[PDB]
């Protein structure tokens, strides 16, 4: 997404929502 | 604990406590009376739901205080507190040693010090008045010494002048984010209620002068005085914690005052003629002949410290203007001419101080700072700049501009009622020539407010 | 991530102040945890110098007086 | 039981003195001397919690705002280490047994 | 919305055009004003981790 | 044109004519409780409605019953002014007639007695003022307009977050004004569900049980029918055509010889036409399509008796035959389509755990009251007490309204509580909802939103008080003797008195008006929130209804809220706004009939206006005001664009009515960005009232129905002449067209003087009438604190420089001339009231005497003889303002303590210090003093002073009267007797009161000597009657609280100017702080040689996008050049051509706009005096959306002789040399904001500490710390600094030996700190190990 939140998702680490496949 | 009224006021640990005794006491009775099993029971049941209550209220019934439908606080309560997460070191505290006031400007002052109401150092200060009034004697003893204060003897300024100088006082404003929030100066002695907080350090603070208000605190030990002069002092602190660039960076009025005085004009008063150096350019101009900005070559010395430790001296003719001349006077030693001859906007006035910093030091980039700010304020007065209503010139192609993009609606509006375009793909089309439009008006505009 | 690492702490006096206080009180009290302060948090709470900054020589000086002659 | 007492002499006379009985009156239909109704009608009333929220909500409850009266200020303190050492050099000013009597 | 703003402030503004930009008014300071606390959280809790 | 407006006009610019003019601003507040307390007879909300909704109280079956008969509102016992001074509530006693009766037992009914116990008294109710106010405790108060959810019901959705299968789900909401909430709700299965309240979830159809409905008419309700014939043999069905819309041919549709639709053909509308046209009733279909359709009633076998079938089961082809067999013709089944028509209630009736109605009532009960073994009288009481008692349910009649509009009903009116059929009606409203026909509502439309307002919340509190009564009235009747009591036995005062008071006294909504300001209490007044009781909280919602609305248009100004913790929870009314018949919002409008736009106004509610097409308040008609343009800029539905030339049904009254009160002060709000002008509107409440009154040079033409309709300014009753002008006070002389027959003839109006306000500032009224004037009713007669002659005056404008000015204006930061401070314009009287309280402790009585242990005669100098100030003395902190001394007896004194009384021999009494005396650092002057005494206790000898001054004044004042009254009276005899028996000089020879003998002719005019004798000696007893009173009030002890004997308020008027750090603004929203105060030599100078008022900062306009604050500043410059020119003209000394001529000029400008002229106004006397109000500048007007433009400006500028830049050449006070650039200059209305730097500045060194935890706490208005938090910790601990720290936490505020033991050393000169541990900590140990935790300190 982006923002601010995405600070906070980058560091708490959660899993995005439709993540892909190593 | 009594009150006013002859009222009365305690803690619900009381009531709860109380209730804990009593059904406990009455247990030990009804087993002394051998009453039946379903009614000691009860009283046990009773009982392990007051023990209950008094250690964590809540994981029961929640009992209510007396008479008060509010539930009694209770031990577990009186840990956790609330609003949290605070556990009241971590909240905050009451301190003594401190106040607060609005704040206002006071440019007049270096960057190392700050206006502090009389009254209000007074006050803060009190004890350390006591002992130095009785300490040199004007005082008879430390009751007498209150009572000097007290009347505002006419002395105990003089007394209060020595115990401000040496030491600084913590300045520190509401949302406190990073360290900075919190800075040492040094006490400056002011008539009025206001505390004058440095220009330069407004940044640090993110303290407009709206009405926001700052809070004033004494380091007490002398390892406070020591801790706040070597570390939370203002001048040590010159460069953000998150990037190396300065956060001394001159703000507004000052910039606007060196941008104006150096940028150059095609034309003016003192076009192209020849001066000994910055002295009779600055000489030139305060005596109306020369145009603060007019492309002018003067002979200028600069110095580089491109040795080994050692400045190297240098002069020659510079093609700059007599604004740039002038500031000139302000950079300290080493640091070349090339960085005042440009136009000197907010970033490229950064990059001068950064560079002062890693050159030649500490203290000439402080002073250097402080000179710049001056300066800039002085000039940015003498400039005279001012917003007008016609200062906002609209482009003259705005109509057409609104007018055309006006007319591209209407083909799509008209495509729309022959089914041509759908509904969709018509709002987007729509909003896209719209869009469009305001670009152009934007891309007009900023043509003719910048080279017209 | 942060909010999950944040949890650990070795500290309980610690972990009381921003956790939630009620249970780990009791979760440290069953192991009979004894905190030997060490980090910032708890000694800002009990009220001694931190051992950062100023109070490293202190702290120091002191750590290794400990488990010592 | 008193106590009780007073608070029906109060639902006679409350719409008949169509305000409320002065303070001084239930005394008068009371059998007792009369102005032991203020002290009475003060002993019976129940504190306060000092859990008690006061304004905003916020985490000011009533408790936050007792002071201590009973502690002694620092500024009265310093004067009277200081009230020590005036008087210890007086009494080395006279003579050490009119300081010995005096000190006695 | 299709029909931007044709006015600017130099210019007046109308009942409609001020009307509409009362949204994205209101939107910005209660946005900002819980941004902080958002910010304020996130120092919270990167102080707690380190 | 009326008579101040003669005085001095505002030019008004702006072309919109004024369709409606705005109404009373304070309409809403004043109706409302009007509507509260009222009788009506009937039960529209009131005292009466609550009255008649809890009465007639009868016993429980022991047929003793308590009717009501009527009540009645006593005359207030102290008036709105004796009741601010002494404090007390002003309010009403209430007296209502209670008829109580015993039935004999037994009945035909009819009656052993009834006793009719005169109007029993149940406490004293609050009255409103006439401006909207109350007053509780001694303090005008203000119960703000509430918003909430209008009863009714309402469909919501819920779309996305749940469930994340997409899906949505459909919900419906049952809110009654009072009772438990009904809730309707789906689930991803499909299945209906119901909650009471917000309690546990259960499945729907077991609510309809509960109204006794078998599940065979449960399907009935829900489902359609589907009729299966089996006749002859195998399988026919009536076929309803259009029942195959939707659907695929499962098998052979054929019927009549001829194949309608073969099997995987789906079925169209081609087919069912043909169907239709054909009439096929009746088709043949397979035993297989019935394995699948669920049977509609009960089925049995008629031979056996036996259920072959229960309703709501799924048949199958083994089932069809076992039925089949048994002589059924007949099978009905349910009518389900996926799509169209869903099968939800069949499956939520197989999730149905209940059967018969008790067994359904179990579960609710059970539900409602859990835990609990349910009873049968238990479940059927509770339920029918929920949703169908006329005592715990009510919708009233707008949620009555709301519901039956919503569910597409006639009827508007009905019954408060809820039938079969209205739940019912609901469900298949939901279904039909999530069957797709009908949409879901939303929330914060306006329509949803219900304003209520005082009358409404203090008939709920009232409400509350008569069931706890009615609780106690039954109680008593259980027990009760016959002939003995009546009512008030039962019936206290109490309960109602302390609902009512609760309510004023603490509520959200109740709070102290803001009056700091005439523009701050009218705008405090009509408010709106949606906080409070009823409300939801700033906690939960959420920015959705923060929001404005398309609905806030013409209802709710969009653009003034509270910028808090709170935003858009509470916002403000609009100005041409009104509360609906049923408490909606309406705004004013103009219909628009066929191709005119008439000037007819109709108020149209949130949803009256949402089909309509409204026209804009800005657009051009001419003439007869037909439409010009061909497609003209409009709003429909939700959204605008242009819309064509007549579609259009109605158009905006005002171009103000978007905006309120507020907002239409701004002048050029037009060019001001929202956010400013938010900022703007919401500062310009705080300005405080400056000394001189000043007036805007810049206006808008709102400010003087601001003045006017908030009581602060004194509009005369009745116009006439002015007999006699004051400062005190103002009589006037009513004209006879305007007077009524009797009492004859004149209106006084008592100026209210120099008294406190809420805010501490000060109120005093002034005349703005001159002796012997004519006055027009409903003319300003005076004005209050910051009006100007009728217009509203919050401030000063001044003259303004934009520019750069020594870094001096920093950020906002202003720098203000000395000639401002000096001229003291600025200046703000201050009101303090202190009090002070003599109580009784134990060890004694506490005194009032000027005998004070340790003080000079300095000291006891400015109290009298009984301790208490004199008034006008000048005080200034530590002044003793009134002598107060406490026992304290036994001092336990000590060793070298002793030694020194010793040799200095003094008594050190038994008495303490407690007297009251100025808080330190304000400086003021006495303006007045009170003395409050228990009703019995001594009073001291200054109380008593005052008593008989009083006591004189108030004789002299009550004499003023009579006399006043009476030659008013007799003036008017005198000329009804010159009416026909005129005598001249005869009848003035002898003693007037020798007038009243004396007759006339037969006539009218001898009734009217009647009427005046009558009215003359009721004014003569009243003047008697009234003394007697006042005297009483003055003399009575007012009645106190336990403890203290006798109370001395004083009240002190201080006086500051303006100092560095005190706040300043502009209407448009540019903050600024007064940095400087500078010489008039330093400040920047014009070539004419006249100095700049204030230097702002240019930086502050661009960045802040407020243009605003600029125009205001040219245009305010152009004003102030036309007076200029004026005040040259009037001290040329003209004559009144010359004058007259420039004015009209000004006036007239260019063309195109509405204001008109004179020459009307009298050429000499009333010219001159416009002119000599307009040299100080000339008042313009600004109309907010309709205001001037560049070119009016700046034409204005050439009648001037000043630049059209508004910019000119200006030199430095300093240097003298001039300043490169033109700088802008102008005249900007500017406010004074409280703030002031002397209620902000604190400091603290060693103070007072709490108790619980020791801590630093501030008792004595010596204040406690500032409050070190975590983030101020954080940032000491990214600075290497311990230590600093250490002491923060320790030593400077927790540990209580180590605050000591440092204070000691910083006297000593010695700077340590021997720490410890702080005291917080110290005590967490203890209420850790208090518990079963053992917390220690290990080793060393
Ligand atoms: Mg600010």
């Amino acid at each position: 997404t982006g923002g601010l939140p995405r600070v906070a998702d980058l560091f708490e680490a959660r899993r995005p929502k439709e993540p892909a496949i190593l | 604990v009594p009150l006013d009224g002859g009222r009365f006021a305690t803690s619900d640990l009381n009531d709860l406590y109380r209730r804990v005794i009593n059904r406990n006491n009455r247990l030990k009775r009804l087993l002394d009376l051998a009453a039946p099993d379903i009614i000691v029971r009860n009283e046990k049941r009773m009982l392990q739901e007051a023990v209950d209550a008094l250690l964590d209220n809540g994981r029961r019934g929640r009992a209510i205080t007396g008479s008060n439908k509010r539930p009694l606080k209770s031990l577990a309560d009186m840990i956790k507190g609330k609003q949290g997460r605070f556990r009241q070191n971590l909240l905050g505290k009451r301190v003594d040693y401190s106040g607060r006031s609005v704040i206002t400007v006071g440019p007049y002052l270096r960057l190392h010090q700050c206006g502090l109401p009389k009254k209000m150092a007074l006050e803060l200060f009190k004890p350390f008045i006591y002992g130095k009034l009785e300490l040199r004697g004007l005082a008879t003893t430390i009751k007498a010494a209150k009572k000097m204060v007290e009347r505002e003897e006419a002395v105990v300024w003089d007394i209060l002048d020595e115990v401000i100088r040496e030491h600084p006082v913590l300045l520190n404003r509401a949302p406190t984010l990073h360290r900075l929030g919190i800075q040492a100066f040094e006490p400056v002695l002011i008539e009025g209620k206001a505390i004058q907080l440095h220009p330069l350090v407004c940044a640090a603070y993110n303290a407009d002068f709206d009405g926001d208000q700052m809070a004033v605190h004494v380091p007490l030990t002398l390892e406070a005085q020591l801790e706040a002069r070597a570390l939370m002092m203002s001048t040590n602190n010159i460069l953000s914690p998150a990037n190396g660039e300065p956060i001394i960076v001159p703000s507004q009025d000052v910039v606007l005052g060196l941008y104006y005085m150096t940028r150059d004009c095609v034309n003016a008063k003192g076009e192209g003629m020849v001066l000994t150096g910055p002295k009779e350019a600055e000489r030139l101009y305060r005596s109306g002949l020369a145009s603060l900005h007019a492309r002018v070559k003067v002979r200028i010395t600069e110095y580089e410290k491109d040795a080994n430790g050692e400045l190297v001296a240098k002069t020659s003719l510079k093609d700059t203007t007599v604004g740039r001349a002038i500031l000139w006077m302000i950079v300290p030693k080493g640091l070349p001419y090339s960085i005042v001859n440009q136009a000197l906007g907010k970033k490229a006035i950064s990059k001068m101080l950064n560079t002062c910093y890693r050159i030649l030091g500490l203290k000439p980039t402080v002073i250097f700072a402080d000179q710049i700010m001056y300066t800039g304020f002085a000039y940015a007065a003498r400039s005279g700049a001012s917003v007008g209503i016609d200062d906002m010139v609209i482009p003259e192609k705005k109509h057409e501009i609104i007018s055309e993009a006006e007319a591209e609606v209407a083909e799509i509006q008209e495509q729309f009622q022959s089914g041509l375009v759908t509904a969709g793909e018509r709002y987007n089309k729509v909003i896209d020539i719209w869009a469009a439009a305001n670009d152009r008006v934007s891309k007009a505009m900023m043509d003719n407010l910048q080279t017209e | 991530g942060i909010t999950k690492a944040s949890l650990a702490t070795e500290s309980f006096i610690s972990a009381a102040s921003f956790q939630e206080t009620t249970r780990v009180l009791t979760e440290a009290a069953v192991a009979g945890k004894r905190d030997e302060l060490r980090g910032l948090k708890e000694n800002v709470i009990v009220g001694r110098l931190i051992p950062a900054g100023t109070g490293y020589a202190y702290h120091q000086d002191r750590m290794r007086r400990r488990a010592a002659g | 039981e008193t106590i009780n007492k007073l608070n029906r002499i109060s639902r006679q006379m409350l719409q008949e003195m169509g305000r409320e009985p002065t303070p001084e009156e239930l005394a008068e239909r009371m059998l007792m001397p009369e102005d032991k109704i203020r002290k009475v009608l003060k002993i019976a009333k129940e504190p306060i919690s000092m859990e008690t929220p006061i304004g905003d909500d916020e985490d000011s409850h009533l408790g936050d705002f007792i002071e201590d009266t009973t502690l002694e200020l620092p500024l009265d303190s310093a004067t009277t280490e200081s009230l020590r050492a005036a008087t210890h050099d007086v009494l080395a000013g006279l003579t050490a047994r009119e300081a010995k009597v005096l000190r006695m | 919305i299709e029909t931007p703003i044709t006015a600017n402030f130099r210019e007046g503004l109308n009942v409609l055009q001020y009307f509409i930009s009362t949204h994205g008014a209101r939107k910005g300071l209660a946005d900002t004003a819980l941004k902080t606390a958002n910010s304020g959280y996130l120092t919270r809790r990167l102080v707690d981790v380190a | 044109y009326s008579y101040t407006e003669k005085k001095r006009i505002r030019k008004d610019f702006g072309k919109r004519p004024q369709v409606l003019d705005v109404p009373y601003l304070l309409s809403i507040q004043l109706d409302s409780f009007q509507k509260f307390i009222e009788q009506d007879p009937e039960g529209q909300y009131g005292l009466e409605a609550a009255f008649r909704s809890v009465f007639p109280i009868q016993s429980y079956s022991g047929n003793s019953e308590l009717q009501y008969v009527s009540y009645r509102l006593g005359e207030p016992v102290f008036d709105v002014q004796e009741c601010q001074i002494r404090g007390v509530t002003y309010s009403a006693p209430l007296r209502v007639k209670l008829r109580l009766v015993i039935y004999e037992r037994e009945a035909p009914e009819g009656t052993v007695k009834d006793i009719k116990e005169q109007e029993v008294y149940m406490g004293e109710i609050p009255l409103m003022t006439d401006n909207g106010t109350f007053v509780i405790n001694g303090t005008e108060r203000v119960i703000v307009s509430q918003l909430h959810r209008s009863p009714g019901v309402f469909f919501d959705s819920d779309k996305g977050k749940t469930h994340s299968s997409g899906k949505v789900l459909y919900n419906a909401r049952i809110i009654p004004y009072r009772g438990s909430w009904l809730d309707f709700e789906f689930d991803p299965k499909d299945n209906l569900f119901v909650r009471i309240d917000r309690r546990r979830k259960l499945p729907a159809t077991i609510i309809l049980r509960a109204l006794n409905y078998t599940t065979e008419q449960i399907l009935d309700l829900f489902f359609e029918k589907v009729i299966f014939e089996i006749r002859d043999n195998k399988l026919q069905m009536e076929l309803v055509p259009e029942r195959l819309r939707g659907e695929t041919a499962s098998f052979d549709i054929e019927a009549n010889g001829k194949v309608y639709v073969e099997k995987g053909r789906r079925i169209t509308a081609r087919h069912i036409r043909q169907l239709e046209k054909d009439d096929v009733k009746l088709i043949e279909v397979p035993v297989e399509y019935i394995a699948g359709k669920v049977v509609a009633k009960d089925y049995i076998d008629e031979s056996t008796g036996e259920l072959i079938c229960a309703a709501n089961m799924e048949l199958s082809l083994d089932l069809l035959a076992k039925l089949s067999q048994s002589g059924h013709k007949r099978i009905e089944t349910l009518f389900t389509n996926d799509l169209d028509h869903g099968p939800y209630i069949s499956e939520t009736l197989r999730v149905d755990p209940t059967n018969d109605r008790l067994s359904a009532l179990v579960e609710i009960y059970r539900m409602m009251r859990p835990g609990e073994p349910p009873t049968r009288e238990a479940a059927e009481s509770l339920f029918e007490n929920l949703f169908f008692s006329e005592d715990r349910y009510d919708l009233s009649a707008v949620g009555r309204m709301k519901f039956n509009r919503s569910l597409l009903r006639e009827e508007i009116e009905g019954s408060g509580i809820l039938s079969k059929d209205d739940i019912i009606d609901v469900m298949k409203k939901l279904i039909d909802i999530r069957n797709g026909k009908g949409e879901v509502d939303d929330i914060d439309h306006l329509g949803n939103r219900r304003i209520r307002s005082v009358g409404e919340m203090a008939e709920n509190q009232f409400r509350v008080g008569l069931v706890r009564v009615e609780r106690a009235v039954k109680e008593r009747l259980s027990l009760g003797d016959l002939d003995t009591l009546m009512p008030q036995d039962m019936i206290n005062a109490k309960p109602i008195s302390a609902a009512v008071k609760e309510f004023f006294g603490s509520s959200q909504l109740s709070q102290f008006m803001d009056q700091n300001n005439p523009l701050s209490e009218i705008t405090h007044k009509r408010r709106i929130s949606a906080l409070g009781p009823g409300g939801l909280t700033r906690e939960r919602a959420g920015f959705e209804v923060r929001d404005v609305h398309p609905t806030h248009y013409g209802r709710v100004c969009p653009i003034e809220t509270p910028e808090g913790p709170n935003i858009g929870l509470i916002n403000s009314l609009s100005v041409y706004a009104q509360t609906n018949e049923y408490g909606f919002l309406e705004t004013p409008y103009r219909k628009v009939t066929d191709g005119v736009v008439t000037d007819e106004i109709h108020y149209l509610s949130a949803i009256e206006e949402g089909n309509y097409v409204i026209a804009q308040a800005n657009s051009n008609l001419d003439e007869e005001g037909h439409f010009v343009e061909d497609l003209v800029t409009c709003r429909s539905k939700g959204e605008s664009s242009l819309f064509s030339r007549d579609q259009v049904d109605y158009m905006d009254v005002s171009t103000q009515q978007v905006v309120s009160v507020g907002a239409s002060l701004i002048p050029f709000l037009e060019h001001d960005d929202a956010n400013r002008a938010l900022m703007g509107a919401n500062m310009q409440r705080q300005a405080v009232p400056t000394l001189r009154a000043d007036k805007p040079l810049v206006g808008t033409g709102m400010e003087r129905a601001v003045a006017v309709d908030s009581g602060v300014t004194a509009v005369a009753k009745r116009g006439g002449v002015v007999q006699y002008v004051d400062a005190s006070r103002i009589v006037i002389k009513v004209n006879e067209d305007e007077m009524y027959p009797g009492e004859a003839g004149i209106d006084i109006y008592n100026l209210t003087k120099y008294t406190r306000s809420n805010q501490n500032t000060c109120i005093n009224q002034m005349p703005c009438v001159s002796l012997g004037e004519p006055v027009e009713r409903g003319d300003v007669l005076a004005d209050g604190p910051s009006t100007d002659l009728g217009e509203l005056a919050l401030g000063q404008n001044m003259r303004v420089a934009f520019m750069p000015w020594n870094g001096y204006n920093f950020e906002d930061s202003i720098l203000v001339s000395e000639r401002v401070v000096q001229e003291d314009r600025f200046t703000t009287i201050h009101i303090q009231e202190l009090a002070c309280v003599s109580r009784d402790t134990k060890l004694g009585p506490e005194e009032i005497t000027a005998d004070i242990p340790n003080v000079g005669e300095a000291a006891l100098s400015k109290l009298d003889e009984s301790g208490i100030v004199y008034i006008g003395a000048e005080v200034t902190g530590g002044d003793i303002l009134v002598g107060k001394v406490t026992p304290k007896g036994e001092t336990q004194l000590t060793p070298e303590e002793k030694l020194l009384r010793a040799i200095f021999g003094e008594k050190a009494s038994d008495v303490k210090d407690s007297s009251l005396r100025v808080p330190n650092g304000v400086s003021g002057t006495v303006i007045d003093v009170q003395v409050f005494t228990r009703d019995g206790v001594e009073k001291d000898k200054r109380a008593l002073e005052i008593e008989e001054m009083q006591l004189k004044q108030a004789k002299k004042d009550l004499s003023e009267e009579l006399q006043i009254l009476e030659a008013g009276l007799f003036s008017r005899i005198r000329a009804v007797l010159v009416a026909g028996g005129v005598e001249a000089e005869k009848l003035d020879k002898l003693p007037r009161d020798r007038w009243l003998e004396l007759g006339l002719t037969d006539e009218e005019k001898q009734n009217q000597l009647e009427q005046l004798a009558e009215q003359y000696d009721e004014l003569k007893h009243e003047f008697e009657k009234k003394l007697e009173a006042k005297r009483r009030k003055i003399t009575q002890g007012d009645d106190l609280a336990p403890g203290v004997l006798k109370i001395v308020k004083v009240y002190l008027a201080v006086k500051r100017r303006i100092q560095p750090g005190d706040k300043m603004a502009g209407r448009h929203g540019n903050k600024g702080v007064i940095s400087k105060i500078n010489p008039i030599e330093d400040m920047p100078y014009d070539e004419n040689g006249t100095p700049v008022d204030i230097v702002l900062n240019p930086l502050g306009v661009p960045s802040r996008m407020n243009i605003g604050q600029i125009l205001e500043t040219h245009l305010g410059m152009a004003a102030k050049g036309i007076g200029d020119k004026i005040n040259a003209m009037l001290k040329q000394q003209q004559e009144v051509a010359k004058l007259r001529e420039f004015i009209q000029r000004a006036y007239d400008l260019g063309a195109d706009v509405r204001q008109k002229v004179d020459l009307s106004t009298f050429s000499d006397e009333e010219v001159m005096r416009l002119a000599e109000n307009l040299r100080k500048g000339m008042p313009i007007a600004t109309p907010v959306f309709d205001g001037a433009k560049e070119a009016e400006i700046k034409e204005l500028l050439k009648l001037g002789d000043l630049p059209t830049s508004g910019q000119i050449r200006l030199y430095d006070g300093r240097t003298g040399e001039q300043f490169e650039r033109p700088v802008t200059v102008g005249y900007m209305y500017m406010l004074k904001l409280n703030h002031l730097v002397d209620d902000k500045m604190h400091a603290r060194s060693t103070g007072s500490y709490s108790l619980v935890t020791q801590q630093p706490l501030g008792g004595k208005a010596q204040f406690g710390g500032q409050r070190f938090g975590e983030m101020e910790v954080w940032a000491l601990e990214a600075y290497g600094a311990a230590y600093t720290l250490q002491e923060m936490l320790t030593v400077k505020s927790d540990d209580v030996n180590g605050r000591t033991k440092m204070y000691k050393n910083i006297v000593d000169g010695n700077h340590q700190m021997e720490p410890g541990m702080p005291e917080s900590f110290n005590v967490l140990l203890k209420e850790i190990r208090s518990l079963g935790i053992n917390i220690e300190l290990e080793d060393e």
